[PDB]
C-alpha cells in the first residue's frame, strides 16, 4: 500500500501477500460477524481503490453479499455523480479532472491516476470515500446475517445473567439504529428482560444506575 | 436375489466393500459380487491360507502353523533348525489339509531351496511379509502365546516334551471352547471346508452356463434390446448384465439364442 | 521481482519463497475457480516474465491447463509478431529492438535483457503483456474447469434459497458472457427456478425487485 | 504504530497483522486474567489512540467487558475535561490545543491530529494517558472477573498444600490493594488457613520463616 | 547467499533456516518429479557452492539418488578438467587460479576463495556451472524415478479422458528428449491409445486440431 | 530490546512479539526443567531490567515460584544495598549515581534511568546482575521442582539400561552440588543401581572405565 | 554470532530465536541420524564458542549423548593443551593469550574474550576447532546410535533392489571408516549380497560398472 | 441435526427413527444422511 519511506516521501507499494492471505482466511473461516468491520479498517488504511477491489474479489463464496456491495457501490456512485456536477474544460497536468462514478470505484482508473489523486493538492480522499462505502456495505451485510432482533431476548429462569448481558450486547452491536434509540433500549430492555431477583435488585437500585453496580449487586 | 442386486450395488457405491461380504450378506453368488466390484471405477479366498511361526522352548525349536479363517493349529518340535524338516512339515500339511497359499514371515530357513522345491511340486504359492488379511494380525500371536501358556501348565503331567506339546495343541484345537458359537476349531474348519465345497459346486453349475447370447425386452416395449450376457436362469426369471448394469427380467420378456 | 528502492532506481531481486509457496499451496488446495484469477495478479506485481514462468512451472498436476496456456501463449506471441512486424537492420549502440514473440515468453531472452527492457526509455511493458496473456489463459481455463452451465440450476423443493442464490451467482461469475446477458439472466433466471411460495411472492413484487426485498420475503 | 526511524525522525507505521492476531487470540482463548495486563503494555508501546481503539474493539465475545471499558473511558474523559478546563481563543500557529475528552478516545479526532501531537514540541503523551485508562479498566474488569475473594479460601484435608498455596497466590495477585496490605496478607493468611498438621509444624518453626522451608516442612 | 545491498555492493550472508527447511520438507513430502526442478532453481539463486552442498547433504532418504548425483558430479568435474585445459604453472599473484574439479564441487574450496572467485575480474560463474551440473544430475535422477514409459500409455474403458490426458502430459514432461520429438509425440501418440468413441471423434476432427476442441468433443 | 547501531550509538527498542510469544509458549509446554535455564539466557541478551520484569510477569501459572524469585530478588537487592557503598548528596553533572536495590529490580527506577545507565561511561551492568539473580532463582526453583532425589533411582528387571542412564543423568543434572562429588557419585552407584547381569558384566570389566565401553558391553 | 561489517568493524550480533527453535525441533523430532551433522553446521556458521555452548545446552533429553560429547570435549581439549606450546612473555594491550582447554569450550570464557580473539590479527580459529570437535563427537554418537552393521544386510528373494540399495547406502553413511574401504565395500558387497538373478546379471555386466547400469539391469 | 444423526448411527445401529413433521427432522441433509445409512423414517408418535 501507500507506505512512507524511511525519513522520506510517500511512495506506492503493492499489498503484501501475508496481509491479504490473513484477511481472506479470517473472513472465510468463522462468519460475517461485526468484528470484521474494525479489522478491515486495520488492513486497508492508505490503500488505493484497485487494491481494495483485489482484496474484495478474493473472497471464497458468499457471492450474494458481493452482489449487494456491488449494487450499493453503483448506487452510491450514481448519487455522487448527481450531487456533484461534472467540471468540464481543459485540465492542467498533475492535477487531473474530477473522478466520476467509475473512477472512484477504480474499475476504469489506473494506478497512475490513483497516485496522482493521492498526491494531488488539495488532497482527494477518494480511497476513504470508497472505504466508507465498503463500511456501509459491511453494515448491511451484518444486517443480512443477523440471526434475530433484540426485541426477543429473554434471560433463562436459571441462566446466569453474565451470558444474558453478553449476548444482549453482542446482538446490540449488530443492530442498525441511532445512538439515542440504542441508549434507550439498553436502559429499558435490560431491566425488562431479567430474572425476578435480578430485576427486583435493579428496581431497588432505581433508575440512573449503570450496569456496573447492577451486575455487581445481582451477583450471587 | 430378491432385488438384492440393487441393494448390493447401492452398498458398493456407498462403501466399496469386499465382494465376499456382499455375497454373504445378500445370499448371492460370488460372480455377481465380483462383477459389481469391477463395475466400481475406484476398485479393482480366505480359506486355504496358513501362517507359520517359529518359537524357542526348552532350548529347542518349535514350528506352528495356524489357519486364518478358522484358526486350526498344528505344531511340532524339530531337533535341529534345518530347511529339510520345515519342507517335510509343509508337504505333510499339504497332504493332510487342502492348502492353497502358504504365508510366512522373513526367515533364512524359509528362503531355502528345499522348501521352494517342495512348494513348487505341490503347486502352492508361497510368500512372506505383511499378512494378506488387513485384520486379525494379533490372532496368530495370541494363539501362540495361549499355546505357550498351556504347554508349561501341562508339562508337569507329561514325560516328554513332544507328547506334552501335541497334547496341548490337541486341547487347544478340540477341548478349548471359544466365544461366539462356542464349539471346537475342528467344527468351524470342517464347516468352512463344507461351504467351500458348496461354493465350488455353485462354480461348476455356473461353468455349465456359457456364452448363450440372450436378448431381452423390458416393460413390454415393442423394441427388443441386446445382446446381453447371461448370468443366471431360475425361478421363472433370468438375471443378466450389460453395459455395467445387472438386471433381472421375467422369461416371458426374453429369448435365448445358442 | 523488480521493485523500487528507497528513493532509488528500480532493482531486481529473487522471488520470495513465501509468495511462491503460498501460490502453489492455494493452487493445490483450491480447484481452478474465478477467485484465483485476481489473487495471481496480486502475486505478480512488477514480476519479470522469467519469474512468471518460474512461478508457473512449480504447479504440480493438472498439466492440461499448462498445455492450454502454453498454446495460447504461443498463439499470442505469433499474433504479436505478425501485428508488430520484426524490424530489420542493425540496432544503435545502447539500444535493443522490441521483444519478439519468443522474447516475451522468456525462452530466448536472459534476465539481463528483461532488466534492460523493463527500465528502458520508453518503458517496455513486455511483462504486462505476458501477464495479460496469462490472464486470458486463466479465463479460458476456468471456463473449461466449470462443470455446470447456468440454465440447469433449480432450487430444491424445500432447500433454503440462501445457498441456492449464492451458488447461482458463483456459477454466473464463472460464465463468459456480456453485461446485458448477465443483467437479463439475473433479472429472469433466478425467479423461474424458485420454490412456489416465495417465487409467487417475487412475481407479486414485480420487476426491478432487488435481492434484499426478495431475501427478506423468502424468509422462512 | 509509532516507531522511531533509525538515523531519522519518527514516522507513522501501519499495524502489523500478526501482532493484532496474536493479541486477539491470546485475549479470547485463555482468560481474563492479570497476566494479560503486562502483555498489553508489551503490544501497545508507542501507538496512537486509534491503534489502541482498533486493538480493543477487535475482540470477539465478552462484550460486557468492552461496554464497561467504554463507560470507564468516557468517565475518565469527563475527569480530564473537569481537571483541565477547555482553553478557548485562537489556535497557536503550529501548536494544536491539548486533546479534549473526546479527542483522547479518538472518536472525534482524525489520525493527523495524533500524528502532529506525537511529534510536537513539547511532546504530548495523550496516548500514554489513554493506555493508563485502559489499564485501569483492565484492572477493574479482572477484579470483577475473579469469582472468589481471599478471605474465604480454605484448604481441603485430602489434597497437598501445593495447589492450595498456588490458588491462594492466584487470588492474592488478582486483587488490587496497597503493597503493605499484600505483605500483611502473605505474612498472615498463608499460615492462618493451612491444614492443621502444617499449621502446627509452622507454629513450631516460628514466624519469620521463608516459603521454601514452609513448603519443605510438611511435604506429603 | 550473495546478495546486493540497497544501492550498495555484493556481500555474503548466511542461509536462512526457513529456506533449507522448506526445501527439505518439500523434497521429503513430494515424490521426485519434473516440477521440483524449477523449485530447486528458484531457491538457490545467487548461492555459493558451499550453500549448494549444505542444502544437498541435508536431504534425508533416497540416498541412492544422492550417490548417483554425486557420481555424475564427479564425472562432470572430470569432463571439465579434460575439456577445459588445465593452466599448468603458478599463476601470477593478484589473479585467482583456475577452479579445479574439487573446487567447483565445493569439497576443497573454502568460503573465502569462493567469494574471491565471485568478485574476480572478470567474474567467474563457477556457482552457475555447479548449479547446471546439479540440474543435469537431477534430470537423470527424475529419468530414473519415472514410474513407466510413454509408449505403453493406454486409456482405460472407464477411465475419464481428463485423467488420461493429465497423466499423458505428466509422463511427457517426465520424458527427457528434444522438442521436435515431443511435438511429434503430442501430435500422434495420444489419439492412438484413447477410447474407441473419442478415437473416432478425433479421427472425424482430423489433423490440425487444438486439444481444446478434442477435449470438448470427447466429453460424454 | 535496546541495541547498538553498527559503528553508532545505543538506541532503545521494544521487545519483539516473537520473543515474548516463544518464551511464554516454551514456559507453558516445557514445565520447569534444567534445559529451560539456558533458554532464558539465550532470550535476554542486551535487555533492560524493565524488559526482564515484563517478560517475567507475562508467565501464567506456577506463581509460587514467581513469588519465591521475587523474594530472592528483594533480598539480593537488600544485600547489594548493604554491601555496595550507597552514595548520596550532590551528584556530578552529566552523571547519575549507581542503581539502588529498588532500581535494579526495576520497581521504582524509570526506563530512562536504565537507558542512561547502560550508555553511561563506564557502563553499568545492572541488567546483567539482575539476570544472574534470576538465574540463581531459577536454579533454586528447579532444585525445588525435583521429582525425587538422586540416590533412590533403580533399574527394573524389564528395563533396558539406556533409558535408565538417561533418567539417571536427567536427575543428576538437576542437582546443585560441586563437580567433584558429582563425578564421584556418577562413577560408583551408576552400576550399583542396575540389573544384576550387566552389573556383574561391568564389574568384570574393571572398577571404573570410560562409559562408552560400559554401555557397549551392556548392549542387548 | 560474529558477523562481518560492511566496510567497518565487526560487532556481536544477537542470536535469532528462529535458529534455536528450528535446531531444538529438528533434534527432538526424528533421531540422532547422520543428517543432523550438516544441519548443525548450517545453523552454526561463524558462531562463538559461547553461542555453540548455548545451542548445545538447549537440547532436551538424551543426556547420555551430552555426557559422551562433554567427555570427548574434555579429552580433546586436554590433547590440544598438551600439543600446543604454552604461550610465554608479556601480553600487549589489544592482544590475548591462546585460549585454554576450558576457554575453547566456552564454559568459563566470556563473550568479550571471544570478541577480542576474533578481532586479533591473525584471527584464531578457536570456533572452527571447537566446531570440528563437536562434529567428531556427533560422528561417534551416530556411530553408537546405529543398531545395525554393514555386513548383515540381506535382500529378500522378491524384495526390490531399490530399498536394498537405499538401506545399503544408509548403513554405508552411518559407518565411519577410510574412503578406500568404503569404495571397496560399495563395489563388492552390493553385487555379493543380492538375489541370484540380479547377481548373475551383475556378473555378466562385469566389474567397475556404474550403479545406474546395474540398477537399470536389475529391473524386473 | 444430520450431523448428530450420523454420529449416533456411527456409535449405535439404528434402523428406525420416530420424529415429528418438523423442518429440521425432515431437512435435506437429515434425509440424505438417513437414506445413505439405510434407516427407515416414521413420522408421528
Ligand atoms: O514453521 P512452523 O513451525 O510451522 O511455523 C510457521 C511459520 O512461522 P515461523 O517461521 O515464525 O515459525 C510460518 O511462516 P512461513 O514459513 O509461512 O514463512 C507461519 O506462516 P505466516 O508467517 O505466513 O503466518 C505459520 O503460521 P500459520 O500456521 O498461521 O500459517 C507458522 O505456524 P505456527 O503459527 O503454528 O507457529
Ligand atoms: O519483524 P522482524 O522480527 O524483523 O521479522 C521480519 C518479519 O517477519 P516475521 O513477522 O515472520 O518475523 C517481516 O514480515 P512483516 O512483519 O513485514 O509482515 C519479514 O518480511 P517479509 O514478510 O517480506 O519476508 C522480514 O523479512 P525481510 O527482512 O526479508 O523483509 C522479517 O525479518 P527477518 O527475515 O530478519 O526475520
Ligand atoms: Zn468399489
Amino acid at each position: 500500500p501507500i507506505v512512507q519511506n524511511l525519513q522520506g516521501q510517500m511512495v506506492h507499494q503493492a499489498i503484501s501477500p501475508r496481509t491479504l492471505n490473513a484477511w481472506v482466511k479470517v473472513v472465510e473461516e468463522k462468519a460475517f460477524s461485526p468484528e470484521v468491520i474494525p479489522m478491515f479498517s486495520a488492513l486497508s488504511e492508505g490503500a488505493t481503490p484497485q487494491d481494495l477491489n483485489t482484496m474484495l474479489n478474493t473472497v471464497g463464496g458468499h457471492q450474494a453479499a458481493m452482489q449487494m456491495l456491488k449494487e450499493t457501490i453503483n448506487e452510491e456512485a450514481a448519487e455522487w455523480d448527481r450531487l456533484h456536477p461534472v467540471h468540464a474544460g481543459p485540465i492542467a497536468p498533475g492535477q487531473m479532472r474530477e473522478p466520476r462514478g467509475s473512477d472512484i470505484a477504480g474499475t476504469t482508473s489506473t494506478l497512475q491516476e490513483q497516485i496522482g489523486w493521492m498526491t494531488h493538492n488539495p488532497p482527494i480522499p477518494v480511497g476513504e470515500i470508497y472505504k466508507r462505502w465498503i463500511i456501509l456495505g459491511l453494515n448491511k451485510i451484518v444486517r443480512m446475517y443477523s440471526p434475530t432482533s433484540i426485541l426477543d431476548i429473554r434471560q433463562g429462569p436459571k441462566e446466569p445473567f453474565r451470558d444474558y448481558v453478553d449476548r444482549f450486547y453482542k446482538t446490540l452491536r449488530a443492530e442498525q439504529a441511532s445512538q439515542e434509540v440504542k441508549n434507550w433500549m439498553t436502559e429499558t430492555l435490560l431491566v425488562q428482560n431479567a430474572n425476578p431477583d435480578c430485576k427486583t435488585i435493579l428496581k431497588a437500585l432505581g433508575p440512573g444506575a449503570t450496569l456496573e453496580e447492577m451486575m455487581t449487586a445481582c451477583q450471587g | 436375489f430378491l432385488d438384492g442386486i440393487d441393494k448390493a450395488q447401492e452398498e458398493h457405491e456407498k462403501y466399496h466393500s469386499n465382494w465376499r461380504a456382499m455375497a454373504s450378506d445378500f445370499n448371492l453368488p460370488p460372480v455377481v459380487a465380483k462383477e459389481i466390484v469391477a463395475s466400481c471405477d475406484k476398485c479393482q479366498c480366505s480359506p486355504g491360507i496358513w501362517q507359520l511361526n517359529c518359537t524357542h522352548l526348552e532350548g529347542k525349536v518349535i514350528l506352528v502353523a495356524v489357519h486364518v479363517a478358522s484358526g486350526y493349529i498344528e505344531a511340532e518340535v524339530i531337533p535341529a533348525e534345518t530347511g529339510q524338516e520345515t519342507a517335510y512339515f509343509l508337504l505333510k500339511l499339504a497332504g493332510r489339509w487342502p492348502v492353497k497359499t502358504v504365508h510366512t514371515n522373513n526367515g533364512s530357513n524359509f528362503t531355502s531351496t528345499t522348501v521352494k522345491a517342495a512348494c513348487w511340486w505341490a503347486g502352492i504359492k508361497q510368500e512372506f511379509g505383511i499378512p494378506y488379511n488387513p485384520q486379525s494380525q494379533g490372532v496368530i500371536e495370541s494363539m501362540n502365546k495361549e499355546l505357550k501358556k498351556i504347554i508349561g501348565q501341562v508339562r508337569d503331567q507329561a514325560e516328554h516334551l513332544k507328547t506334552a506339546v501335541q497334547m496341548a495343541v490337541f486341547i487347544h484345537n478340540f477341548k478349548r471352547k471359544g466365544g461366539i458359537g462356542g464349539y471346537s476349531a475342528g467344527e468351524r474348519i470342517v464347516d468352512i471346508i463344507a461351504t467351500d465345497i458348496q461354493t465350488k459346486e455353485l462354480q461348476k453349475q455356473i461353468t455349465k452356463i456359457q456364452n448363450f447370447r440372450v436378448y431381452y425386452r423390458d416393460s413390454r416395449d415393442p423394441v427388443w434390446k441386446g445382446p446381453a450376457k447371461l448370468l443366471w436362469k431360475g425361478e421363472g426369471a433370468v438375471v443378466i448384465q450389460d453395459n455395467s448394469d445387472i438386471k433381472v427380467v421375467p422369461r416371458r420378456k426374453a429369448k435365448i439364442i445358442r
